[PDB]
RNA sequence: UGGUAGUAGCAAAUAUUCAAAUGAGAACUUUGAAGACUGAAGUGGGGAAAGGUUCCACGUCAACAGCAGUUGGACGUGGGUUAGUCGAUCCUAAGAGAUGGGGAAGCUCCGUUUCAAAGGCCUGAUUUUAUGCAGGCCACCAUCGAAAGGGAAUCCGGUUAAGAUUCCGGAACCUGGAUAUGGAUUCUUCACGGUAACGUAACUGAAUGUGGAGACGUCGGCGCGAGCCCUGGGAGGAGUUAUCUUUUCUUCUUAACAGCUUAUCACCCCGGAAUUGGUUUAUCCGGAGAUGGGGUCUUAUGGCUGGAAGAGGCCAGCACCUUUGCUGGCUCCGGUGCGCUUGUGACGGCCCGUGAAAAUCCACAGGAAGGAAUAGUUUUCAUGCCAGGUCGUACUGAUAACCGCAGCAGGUCUCCAAGGUGAACAGCCUCUAGUUGAUAGAAUAAUGUAGAUAAGGGAAGUCGGCAAAAUAGAUCCGUAACUUCGGGAUAAGGAUUGGCUCUAAGGGUCGGGUAGUGAGAGCCUUGGUCAGACGCAGCGUUGUAGACGGCCUUGGUCUUGCUACAAUUAACGAUCAACUUAGAACUGGUACGGACAAGGGGAAUCUGACUGUCUAAUUAAAACAUAGCAUUGCGAUGGUCAGAAAGUGAUG
């Protein structure tokens, strides 16, 4: 079934920690352990390890990115940024 | 130890060599106060520290 | 059982002085030092074991012949076989779209 | 070390200079499952290695004995 | 195993076995009786329905 | 002991045949088999390293030199970058705003790596346990723990 | 040197007894007979550190062994440690430390690749040239530091009073150096085959460059392998026999190295997918090409053979003052596994920890240079030859060999690992192995130390239930307040638990036809043909067997082509090892986790959140730490800090 309730993932730490430190904890594990799309193979087998590296499975790719997502939100807009930036070189 | 450099065991060679009682015919000789070795080494009295 | 006991004179139990348990012809269990295992040459590109190349320590390869450390193609005992087929086919293309790129520039810089 | 199926590769080896000992050995197996026959070794000593030739029809193996140079030095058994 | 020689027997299609792999890595089968029970319970269904 | 994860680009020795390795630190978004361009004229992509005079303002860039050529001085850890906020062509200059806020005119013959730094959110999560902070801080010196001075 | 005082005492580690021998003299020596103990996380076999001769033998009993002594780790005299393969040697790690320089009155301090003009490498010049010179290159940039990290190379059997992975017999391998003999290549001068993955005993290749190995966390389950354990048949030897028992024990073993072969994983070819399919204990894979079919590769492993039965083991006979054997046999065929330990393969979890370096060796790219055939090239193919230096090696590794002044109930790192109960490496009992050593004898008063058990009451004792007692294993039922919704919880509280005879469930391996035919690729057999050979036996003799069989067969000789009948259905039949779970009767002086092992629980308050840490020899706590929160300084010609200085240093 749906074991735990509400802590899913952080129910391994338990009793201990507080509340809001584990719901903070389980806010970024169910991003970090999860299964992120490859941008290149198309294939759905993105997963870290070494804060900030996400190795593709196949494929033998490495995208540095955010430590716990693939690209982080404040990260993403950047190269929107350059997008904007580079296209008043030429016109 | 059980697994020596040569220094250590060329000391023991020594420790060996001296390692005896007086000489029979010593007692006998002309103006002679040595009457034992003062310097008896045993192993289960003093360690020699190499 | 029969107890047995280190052969050499290091007691502990490193990455070196492993054992294996051995009935002997006199009948009795006695200790066999066991070399660490060899592993595969690997590619350099991506990282799979390359095969045909015999798996030794690698001051054993100067004992052995040549084929059992190559294989037949160029660069042969180096890179698997299809990063070799992709440094073909790329090394192919790019030195016939260069050509093009000695094509355009006779007639871009002729029509300005 | 070696074990040699060739009969004429092991009279290359008898004859080959270094071979100074050879060795006839004869031993008592049971075939298939049933009965008791006569195994016969023949090990040369090369200087590097022990050739052997296992041959199991003795009508071949008093041929080979035969066949042997005299100037080998042969321990029977 | 005994989904894999029931197809290579061809007593079951390979359809059905992708059904009844994924039901016995459930519970959904007791035993290897139950499961015989219920290979012949469909196809008699698939039987009754051709 | 570093937040950030590294870069391994490899280059073409221009003098001598052989591939120098240069370890950069990698910005957000470089997957591997990218290609790098230094230099001066190089395009404006993330991971491209450019002078500081050759891009236009807003561009986010890192891992920029304080004086040109020191190899990599400001803005190194994880999730920070540097914003060009002004250009000054005479005495060819470049006025940017570091990550603690600070605005600062620098030369623009100083070179900056585009784009954020990889690895970016790390102290987000918490740190829950004291064995946790004991791995942190056993790669880093030995400044743990910290017994209080009045104590 | 006394009185104390011949008193305190020589009491932890369950434990000794009988006879014989030596001797002046045996509680204590030696042998034998008992009885026990450690009980394989051992009182057993090896070692690292440390000791240094204690190891081993002959002799002796003054001193030492807090009793004894004919015994000894004592005393006296001697003997003993054998290496190309084990280690040191070599390499680098955290680090130490020269040179160049810079300080310092100086002792010396900083720094280690540094503000240094910091050295060698192969080809040509030879036939003054001895090996200098004409170049082409390359630039690292001391040295030390790990007998537990990295690393070139061996094993078995025997052997001594004490040595052995070192000696002896046999069998191997590595490094370095020499040269030959084959084989290979070549007038397509520097090999062919395979669509391919790649294979072949060989099958040029410099400078330079690049890649691989060395090179690597920890946990979890799965697969395979090894050794041990358990078990069946068979071939020996011992024990039991009052009764019974196809009985209980024990021996049946195979190394390094070499050849052939093989298991996941990985890859190639044909092929094309949705009525989605493969597939693991664990859900990952597939048009970036699945499933399917056919291949290639690795070889830790496993198998077969060689080594190698001539070895070792267990027996039997003939003997032998003694020396010393000699003669024979057998040493075989299997099976199981949530078993134990160990090695590994592919996985899967973990991380604001992603878990050494160098030597050394290999490969590829590159093309310098050199080389044909009347033969030049080939020692990363086969074989042969020569050499491997130095130092350590004995023994203990501990309730007597080390340190604690001592022959001190302490302390000191690691490997191996049996049977039963049992979840278990718990405790309890035994096997292989080792001990039987810790002063004894007689009585067994007070008060002690250690263990117990108590009528009735039950904490009334006391600062306080301190100390003991009580619960406790498993199975089934049942489980409150509070809560961060994970817990609380084995909450509380009940019910079972043996022995015996049974019952049911849970698995595997092969067989899916009758008729006419081929090969029954067993060919048996009657007959021979000539390898009918090996070897036995006898006085080449001319007898023996032909291995009782390659080769030729008149066929009664349970695997089947093709189709007939129609083959298909229920899915079966035979047969074999595991234990786990559930229930029923029957039975025992109502017992049954029978010994051992093994939670007391609840209602609350004060306090610190927790796991953790410290006053080693009186304080283990509410103290310290912690995650969390918040503050402050600092943009490196910097913030904090060191230095006596410096052309210094920590964070960096």
């Amino acid at each position: 079934a749906k074991r735990t309730k509400k802590v899913g993932i952080t129910g391994k730490y338990g009793v201990r920690y507080g509340s809001s430190l584990r719901r903070q904890v389980k806010k970024l594990e169910i991003q970090q352990h999860a299964r992120y799309d490859c941008s290149f193979c198309g294939k759905k087998t993105v997963k870290r390890g070494a804060a900030g590296i996400w190795t593709c499975s196949c494929c033998k790719k490495t995208v540095a990115g955010g430590a716990y997502t693939v690209s982080t939100a404040a990260a993403a807009t950047v190269r929107s940024t350059i997008r904007r930036l580079r296209e008043m070189v030429e016109a | 130890a059980a697994q020596k450099s040569f220094r250590i065991k060329q000391k023991m060679a020594k420790a060996k060599k001296q390692n005896r009682p007086l000489p029979q015919w010593i007692r006998l000789r002309t103006n002679n106060t040595i009457r034992y070795n003062a310097k008896r080494r045993n192993w289960r009295r003093t360690k020699m520290n190499i | 059982a029969q107890r047995v006991t280190f052969r050499r004179r290091n007691p502990y139990n490193t990455r070196s002085n492993k054992i294996k348990v051995v009935k002997t012809p006199g009948g009795i269990l006695r200790a066999q030092h066991v070399k660490k295992l060899a592993t595969r040459p690997k590619c350099g590109d991506c990282g799979s074991a390359l095969q045909g190349i015999s798996t030794l320590r690698p001051r054993q390869y100067a004992t052995v012949s040549k084929t059992h450390k190559t294989v037949s193609r160029a660069y042969g005992g180096s890179r698997c076989a299809n990063c070799v087929k992709e440094r073909i086919i790329r090394a192919f293309l790019i030195e016939e779209q260069k050509i093009v790129k000695k094509v355009v520039k006779e007639q871009t810089e002729a029509a300005k | 070390a070696r074990e040699i199926t060739d009969i004429k590769q092991f009279l290359e080896l008898t004859r080959r200079a270094d071979v100074k000992t050879a060795t006839v050995k004869i031993n008592k197996k049971l075939n298939k499952a049933g009965k008791p026959f006569r195994q016969t070794k023949f090990k040369v000593r090369g200087s590097s290695s022990l050739y052997t030739l296992v041959i199991n029809d003795a009508g071949k193996a008093k041929k080979l004995i035969q066949s042997l140079p005299p100037t080998l030095k042969v321990n029977r058994l | 195993r005994l989904l894999a020689k029931y197809r290579d027997a061809g007593k079951i299609d390979k359809h059905l076995y992708h059904v009844l792999y994924k039901e016995s890595k459930g519970n959904a089968f007791k035993h290897k009786r139950a499961l015989v029970e219920h290979i012949i319970q469909a196809k008699a269904d698939a039987q009754r329905e051709k | 002991g570093r937040g950030a994860p590294l870069a391994k680009v490899v280059f073409r020795d221009p003098y001598k045949y052989r591939l120098r390795e240069e370890i950069f630190i990698a910005n957000e978004g470089v997957h591997t088999g990218q290609f790098i361009y230094a230099g001066k004229k190089a395009s404006l992509n993330v991971g491209n390293v450019l002078p500081l005079g050759s891009v236009p303002e807003g561009t986010i860039v890192s891992n920029v030199e304080e004086k040109p050529g020191d190899r990599g001085a400001l803005a190194r850890a994880s999730g920070n970058y540097v914003i060009i906020i002004g250009h000054n062509p005479d005495e060819n200059k470049t006025r940017v705003r570091l990550p603690s806020g600070a605005k600062k005119v620098i030369s623009s013959d100083a070179r900056g790596v585009i784009g954020v730094i990889a690895g970016g959110g790390r102290v987000d999560k918490p740190l829950l346990k004291a064995g946790r902070a004991f791995h942190k801080y056993r790669l880093k010196r030995n400044s743990w723990p910290k017994t209080r001075g009045v104590a």
